[PDB]
């Protein structure tokens, strides 16, 4: 069925534009409908952004009206944001929508002058059921994905939270709770993701 | 532009039990039709339009009515009006499930051979599927209480049980982890008689 899938940098520099594209599969943009941006603050505050509809028409938030475009290809069906001069207010995650109803996945964009950093990830070693992880730290910026046995392995899983360090790069574990007979005949590995910087960390956790 | 508000940034709810979430409009949403819509955002995921759920209300107060309460209904709650230009959102509300005490298991693990080479040493304290949300994490090296040098990050409310977990994490050099031995996680919690302790001896 329809849906959203959205690309562009999660790091943007300060003062600079950012540029999202949202790739509409199986629904062409052109023939109904209104394509929305919409962005989450930290702190979870929603903020409609503006739209294109489906004849190219569109409509933006007064609060933006001189910084924001929407634009779009009906020939590769996908639409665009940009947003001139960002400033560290304009960190959020970004959605395009078709409608209330149909949501992309949604990408975070950090405003900074950092520059993107893939992660280290570390074993969490097990030392009826054991549990085990991964700790996946200093990266830059926002987020990791973290999966295990490439999505095989889903229950009992608990990925953290980031957190800032002090050194400005972010930390988080995953853990899964995993059979403790299974330990010796059984491979555990986590994936990780950092679309920022085009990174994907594979590491196998193994009893110490 | 309409102003929503949402007063309540978070519900408590019995499981099993029915909750309101109330929603209200600087501007009345009718036009007999009323432009008013309720999203859930449940953890990690964008928000999702929405028989157990209902929606009421004149047309500056609205409510979302949730009936008999499942572990699967946490998440935070928003009212969006689609009345006009610009379209705006309340603040969001927490459905937070209260359980009954549910004490954490405990693991620790030591620093990977792989960190060791950087000259950082992560020693972590995994408290899984706790309830309520309140623990206390002390640690310890060579039996000294350590302080500064650790972080605590939680879990939102887990889907399935209406738990939460947690893990701590110990920062240290490498060359002050190899001066010291024994590394001990000691954590208190409601459901716990007794202060429960994990411990590792280096290498």
């Amino acid at each position: 069925d329809v849906q959203l899938q959205e690309s562009g940098p999660g790091l943007v520099k300060p003062s600079q534009s950012l540029s999202l594209t949202c790739s509409v599969t199986d629904y062409s943009i052109t023939s109904g409908y209104y394509w929305n941006w919409i962005r989450q603050f930290p702190g979870n505050k929603l903020e409609w952004m503006g739209y294109i509809s489906y004849d190219g028409s569109n409509n933006y938030n007064p609060s933006l009206k001189n910084r924001i475009s929407i634009t779009r290809d009906p020939s590769k069906d996908q639409f665009f944001l940009n947003l001139n001069s960002v400033t560290t207010e304009d960190t959020a995650t970004y959605y395009c929508t078709r409608g209330s109803l149909v949501w992309g996945q949604g990408t975070l964009v950090t405003v900074s002058a950092a520059s993107t950093k893939g992660p280290s990830v570390f074993p969490l070693a097990p030392s009826g059921t054991a549990a085990l992880g991964c700790l996946v730290k200093d990266y830059f910026p926002e987020p990791v994905t973290v999966s295990w046995n490439s999505g095989a392995l889903t229950s009992g899983v608990h990925t953290f939270p980031a957190v800032l360090q002090s050194s400005g790069l972010y930390s988080l574990s995953s853990v899964v709770t995993v059979p403790s007979s299974s330990l010796g005949t059984q491979t555990y590995i986590c994936n990780v993701n950092h679309k920022p910087s085009n990174t994907k960390v594979d590491k196998k956790v193994e009893p110490k | 532009d309409i102003v929503m508000t949402q007063a309540a940034p978070s519900v408590p709810v019995t499981p099993g039990e029915s909750v309101s979430i109330s929603c209200r409009s600087s501007k009345s949403l009718l036009h007999g039709n009323t432009y008013l819509y309720w999203f859930l955002q449940r953890p990690g995921q964008s928000p999702q339009l929405l028989d157990r759920f209902s929606g009421s209300g004149s047309g500056t107060a609205f409510t979302l009515r949730i009936s008999r309460v499942e572990a699967e209904d946490v998440g935070v709650y928003y009212c969006m009006q689609h009345l006009e230009y610009p379209y705006t959102f309340g603040g969001g509300t927490r459905l937070e499930v209260k359980r009954t005490v549910a004490a954490p298991s405990v693991f620790i693990f030591p620093p990977s051979d792989e960190q060791l080479k950087s000259g950082t040493a992560s020693v972590v304290c995994l408290l899984n599927n706790f309830y309520p949300r309140e623990a206390k994490v002390q640690w310890k090296v060579d039996n000294a209480l350590q302080s500064g040098n650790s972080q605590e990050s939680v879990t939102e409310q887990d889907s399935k049980d209406s738990t939460y977990s947690l893990s701590s994490t110990l920062t240290l050099s490498k060359a002050d982890y190899e001066k010291h031995k024994v590394y001990a996680c000691e954590v208190t919690h409601q459901g716990l008689s007794s202060p429960v302790t994990k411990s590792f001896n280096r290498g």
